[PDB]
């Protein structure tokens, strides 16, 4: 493989299957697949967020949207945003926008791990071989594939509700 | 090897039991367990009860004994025990398996952060994420108290923006008068007076401990630091005034 | 090799080379199993009946309301027929042609070849692709049957 | 694991399995030639448990005893063991069957080893050696799936009173 | 660059814009992997229309359940609406794999236009410049021909 040897053991089925059915990854270069690997963490710890928001907001809890638009909006969560008062999406907007700048320009994660947000990597081993811990390549396994089937899961979300109600 | 642990009988411990509690026990123990541990009184039956000796007992003596040996769950397995040696190890090399507090307890993160600074005596050079983690690093160096290249002017009158804007809330609303006509210069008012106060402040502990980090060489002692908090009185005043603005008008 | 057969030679009167009949072999391997399933599973619906049954999503107790060689659909049965589409797509994605290292072998999931009855190479990987050859022709031709020509039987 | 067994082996994505996660096999080795036995007689009365609630449903046998509606698997049982019927017909044949295994393997079954067991002998279809390897897997794997699926037809269809091959 | 497929005759260097006075060696590629993709699409929305125009509408029925015989269906813009969306679905499926197949990531041989279908591929007698630089050319003017017939389709009403 050699350069998506760099991502190895952190996807498939089983946790060291490269699976990659469209060869995707083959030809490109080690910082290529490192960026193909931080789209990949961005998308999926959005959509575990995504998932979550739309669970606590088609069950019946809109506060901060009730509260504003003084009535309960209505539980799709497509339906309620638009109900959603303007003033709210555009500071929902701003505030990612911050978040994304501060992310990126001023606090940028390293170009060796570019998923680094939090920058765990100056304090962390992931090198060591302690059994009660050092076990942070799995957790590595439980964040991309929790993620993994949260983008095709809110995906069904979005594409039923906007279809099939 | 050790007299009492061979030709031990199975009615005394079972073969399977004895080894686990050969494991559990540390090797130097064996030769003399010390007191009140399952060997000890292995040590001190196997050596009154066997082959060559006293083969039988009365069925109370015999109940007891079987209450007093382990009953071959109690006693950790080779995992368990590599689980010890390692976190212990883990924990005397400077090295903490991150946790995170949760609802009456704490979820290991499965990692390793290294928890002794770079001087292992220091108490507040305990790395932690939050603090020593590149994100809260380039945050905090990031600060317009920290920020490279900003003259002291310029951290001065971020800080006072920011403050300005953010002070001039908490009155305008839930205030004395948030409920009259005007409700906003009023908390305008109080915002500034917030901003004056805290300026003086400042201006006392300039006068009084005198900070000298961000006088240029060759200053009066502090003199940055005054800079800094005048600007910060001015920019107080000027995101109090926008903030205000931007109420009014929109 | 392989796929050549008897009587005719290498039937190339238009690929031709290694790489290209490689990846042209694992479509033409792939197109004669589909048939070949397609084939016998269009027979089905005919003698032994529209066999299915039980609960089903929006077809329960659905005694394969698809008719016709088409199927049709009318939320019988055909929109389950997309099930069987989103099904094959997992097949196709994990025991695929990427890391199929020859031409259509998929490592032999079922060990059938292991002395099972069918053999590894000469005849039976010859009598595979030769069979799908047939069948593929004997679908297309049921499609024109079914369209203008009545139905199967 | 357990003998040379074929219970593991060509059992899924790993090649080996080895589930005997109370140590039914490490403590008790005597008898792994007969817990295959009884693993695999009872895969192959499951197997025909199955096989056998679906097809009474469509052709019934000739005894013109059981040639009879309403004897679905929550009555057949209870109805045809009479004042005898058909059921004993079916419990001596199984006697004539099982009569037969004893003799193969003694009265005691000492002659019952780790390679003997569940081979009654009946070689038609299978040849050569590693597909007698693959086909004992193939046994088994189908024999434990069926003896899980009799189990969920028997208190499925009874308790929600399906009595028919949905089972629901 | 100045001397790929693309400078056929009739015009030069053709950059008003000056795309090119900054665009990287690879960015020409990709653009140029975007100009191919794009004539190719514009050859088959061409014929898409006119094929249908002269030649009448499929003999058949397009969904075997919701009785299309291709007629009710007008050849143009508003056929969207009336094609399924599962047609559509499937139209986009096909498209889908045709990009998620043989990569054409950037430095692959899907990313300069090769892909391998060569229907022409002439024994190399100095005209596979030819081949390719009239693919490029009719690629363009599909394109600038499928703008002017969806500006027939929709300004007009129907169809030209
Ligand atoms: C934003 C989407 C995204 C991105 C950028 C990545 C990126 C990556 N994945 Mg990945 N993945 C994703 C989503 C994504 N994933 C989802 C949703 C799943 C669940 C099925 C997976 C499951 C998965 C497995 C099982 C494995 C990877 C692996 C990888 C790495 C190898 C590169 C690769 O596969 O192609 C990178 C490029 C892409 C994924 C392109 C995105 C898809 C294109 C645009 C077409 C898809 C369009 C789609 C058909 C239509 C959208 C709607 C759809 C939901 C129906 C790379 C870091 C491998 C790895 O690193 O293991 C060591 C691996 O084994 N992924
Ligand atoms: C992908 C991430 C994502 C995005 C884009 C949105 C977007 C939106 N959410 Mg939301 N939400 C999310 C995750 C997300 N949410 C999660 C993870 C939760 C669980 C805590 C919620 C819980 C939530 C509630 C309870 C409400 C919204 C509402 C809204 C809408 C107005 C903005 C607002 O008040 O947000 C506010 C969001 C929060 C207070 C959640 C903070 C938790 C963050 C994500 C932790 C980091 C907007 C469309 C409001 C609405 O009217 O919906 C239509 C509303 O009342 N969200
Ligand atoms: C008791 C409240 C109070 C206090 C202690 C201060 C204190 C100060 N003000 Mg001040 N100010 C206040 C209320 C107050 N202000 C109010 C209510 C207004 C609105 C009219 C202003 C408008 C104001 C201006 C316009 C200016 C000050 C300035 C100053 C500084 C000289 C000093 C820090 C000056 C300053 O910051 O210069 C460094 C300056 O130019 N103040
Ligand atoms: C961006 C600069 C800016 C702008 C556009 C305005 C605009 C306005 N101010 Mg204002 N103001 C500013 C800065 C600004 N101010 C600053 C820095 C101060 C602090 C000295 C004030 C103090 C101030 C007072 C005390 C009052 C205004 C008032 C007004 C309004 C007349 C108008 C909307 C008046 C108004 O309409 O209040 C309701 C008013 O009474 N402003
Ligand atoms: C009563 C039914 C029955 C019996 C007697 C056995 C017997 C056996 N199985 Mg088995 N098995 C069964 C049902 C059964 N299985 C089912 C339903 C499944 C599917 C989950 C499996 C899956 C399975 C695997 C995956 C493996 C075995 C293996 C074995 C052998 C060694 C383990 C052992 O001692 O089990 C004896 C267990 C019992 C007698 C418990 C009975 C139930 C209690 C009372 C509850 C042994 C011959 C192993 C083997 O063959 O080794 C090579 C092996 O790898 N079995
Ligand atoms: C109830 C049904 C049934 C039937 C029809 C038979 C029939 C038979 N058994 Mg049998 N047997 C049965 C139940 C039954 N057994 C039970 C419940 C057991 C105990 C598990 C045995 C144990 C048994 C042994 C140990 C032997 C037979 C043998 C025989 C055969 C001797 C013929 C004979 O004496 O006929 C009148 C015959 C085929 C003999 C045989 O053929 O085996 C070599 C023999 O040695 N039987
Ligand atoms: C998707 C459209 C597209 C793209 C990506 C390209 C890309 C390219 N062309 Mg190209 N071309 C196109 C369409 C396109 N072309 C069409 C339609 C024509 C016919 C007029 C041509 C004619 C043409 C010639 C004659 C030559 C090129 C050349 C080139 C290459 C270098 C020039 C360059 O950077 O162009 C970049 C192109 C773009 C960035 C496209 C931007 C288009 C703007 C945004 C809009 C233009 C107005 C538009 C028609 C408005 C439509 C109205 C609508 C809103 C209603 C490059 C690979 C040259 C070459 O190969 O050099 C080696 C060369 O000699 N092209
Ligand atoms: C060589 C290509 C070509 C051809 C043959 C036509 C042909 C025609 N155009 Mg046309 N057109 C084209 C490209 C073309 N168009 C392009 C590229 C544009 C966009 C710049 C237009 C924009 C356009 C408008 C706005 C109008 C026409 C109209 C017409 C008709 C007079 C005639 C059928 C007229 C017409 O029939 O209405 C749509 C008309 O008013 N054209
Ligand atoms: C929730 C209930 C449940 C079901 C219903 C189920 C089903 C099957 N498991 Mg399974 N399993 C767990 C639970 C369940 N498993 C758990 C908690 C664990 C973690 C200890 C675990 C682990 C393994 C491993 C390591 C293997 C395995 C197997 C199979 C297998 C055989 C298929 C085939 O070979 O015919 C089938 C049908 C083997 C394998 O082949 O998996 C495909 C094998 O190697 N399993
Ligand atoms: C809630 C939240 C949070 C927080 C946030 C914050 C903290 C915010 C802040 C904010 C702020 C705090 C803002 C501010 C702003 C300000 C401004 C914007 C200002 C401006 C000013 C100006 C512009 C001025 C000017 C002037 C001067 C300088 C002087 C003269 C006069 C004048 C007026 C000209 C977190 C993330 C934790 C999480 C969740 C969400």
């Amino acid at each position: 493989r050699e350069a998506p040897k760099v991502l190895a053991g952190t996807g498939g089925p089983l946790p060291e299957s490269f699976w990659d059915p469209a060869g995707f990854t083959n030809n490109k270069t080690d910082e290529e697949l490192l960026f193909y690997r931080a789209a990949e963490l961005k998308h999926g710890r959005i959509a575990m967020a995504a998932v979550v928001g739309w669970f606590t907001n088609a069950s019946g809890f809109h506060y901060l949207g009730d509260l504003w638009l003084k009535k309960p909006a209505s539980d799709n969560p497509i339906e309620a945003f638009n109900q959603l008062s303007l003033l709210g999406v555009f500071q929902m907007v701003f505030f990612i926008g911050c978040l994304e700048w501060l992310t990126t320009v001023p606090c940028p994660p390293p170009k060796d791990a570019p998923w680094d947000v939090i920058g765990m990597s100056d304090v962390l081993e992931e090198d060591t071989d302690e059994n009660p811990m050092a076990e942070y390549k799995k957790i590595q396994m439980q964040e991309l594939n929790n993620s993994r089937l949260a983008m095709v899961a809110i995906i069904g979300l979005i594409v039923q509700a906007t279809t099939t109600g | 090897k050790i007299a009492y642990l061979q030709d031990i009988p199975r009615t005394i411990v079972e073969k399977d039991a004895l080894e686990l509690i050969l494991k559990n026990t540390p090797k130097e123990q064996w030769e003399n367990p010390p007191e009140d541990s399952y060997l000890y009184t292995v040590k001190a039956f196997a050596e009154m009860y066997g082959p060559g000796k006293a083969t039988k007992m009365g069925w109370w003596d015999y109940y007891r004994l079987k209450m007093d040996m382990p009953d071959t769950t109690r006693l950790s397995s080779e995992r368990e025990l590599q689980e010890i040696e390692e976190y212990e190890k883990l924990m005397m090399s400077g090295k903490v398996p991150f946790a995170v507090p949760g609802p009456s307890g704490y979820f290991f993160t499965g990692f390793v952060t290294q928890w002794k600074g770079k001087e292992p005596f220091a108490g507040d050079q305990v790395i932690t994420l939050t603090e020593n983690g590149l994100f809260a690093k380039q945050f905090l160096s990031a600060l317009a108290f920290y920020r490279e290249g900003l003259k002291p002017w310029q951290r001065g009158l971020e800080i006072g923006m920011a403050h300005g804007y953010f002070l001039i809330g908490p009155f305008t609303s839930l205030g004395p008068l948030r409920n009259t006509p005007e409700a906003a210069t009023v908390g305008l008012l109080c915002g500034c007076a917030i901003v004056g106060i805290v300026s003086i402040g400042g201006l006392i502990f300039g006068s009084t401990i005198k900070p000298t980090r961000f006088d240029k060489d060759g200053d009066k002692p502090g003199a940055g630091f005054i800079e800094m908090i005048n600007w910060h009185a001015v920019g107080g005043l000027g995101g109090a005034g926008f903030a205000h603005a931007l109420i009014t008008v929109f | 090799e392989l796929g050549v057969q008897a009587p005719v030679g290498f039937w190339d009167p238009v690929d031709g080379n290694v790489a290209s009949f490689r990846r042209r072999r694992t479509v033409e391997l792939k197109h004669g199993r589909i048939s070949m399933l397609a084939a016998m599973g269009y027979m089905t619906p005919e003698i032994t009946g529209k066999f299915p049954g039980y609960l089903s999503p929006s077809t329960l107790l659905k005694y394969d309301d698809i008719p016709n060689g088409l199927g049709a659909i009318s939320k019988v049965p055909a929109l389950g027929w997309a099930q069987i589409f989103v099904y094959c797509g997992y097949a196709e994605l994990s025991q695929d042609q990427t890391p199929g290292s020859p031409g259509a072998e998929g490592n032999f999931g079922f060990k059938v070849l292991t002395s099972s009855d069918p053999d590894s190479l000469e005849k039976k990987l010859a009598s595979e692709i030769a069979n799908g050859r047939l069948a593929m022709m004997a679908f297309t031709g049921m499609a024109t049957q079914d369209g203008l020509t009545g139905s199967a039987w | 694991f357990a003998g040379g067994l074929t219970g593991s082996d060509y059992g899924g994505f790993g090649g080996k399995y080895e589930w005997d996660p109370v140590g039914f096999s490490t403590r008790w080795p005597e008898h792994l030639a007969w817990y295959r036995e009884a693993e695999l007689k009872h895969g192959r009365i499951a197997m025909l448990a199955f096989a056998g609630l679906l097809a009474p449903d469509l052709f019934r046998l000739p005894w013109a005893e059981f040639q009879d509606s309403s004897l679905d698997f929550a009555n057949a049982h209870d109805k045809f063991v009479a004042g005898f019927g058909p059921m004993w017909w079916g419990f001596i044949a199984c006697g004539g069957i099982e009569y037969q295994r004893f003799r193969k393997l003694g009265l005691g079954m000492e002659g019952l080893t780790l390679e003997n067991a569940g081979n009654l002998g009946w070689f038609d279809l299978p040849k050569n050696s590693e597909e007698r390897l693959f086909y004992e897997t193939a046994e088994l794997k189908n024999g434990r799936l069926a003896m899980l699926a009799v189990s969920g037809i028997f208190t499925a269809g009874i308790f929600w009173d399906q009595h028919h091959f949905p089972f629901i």
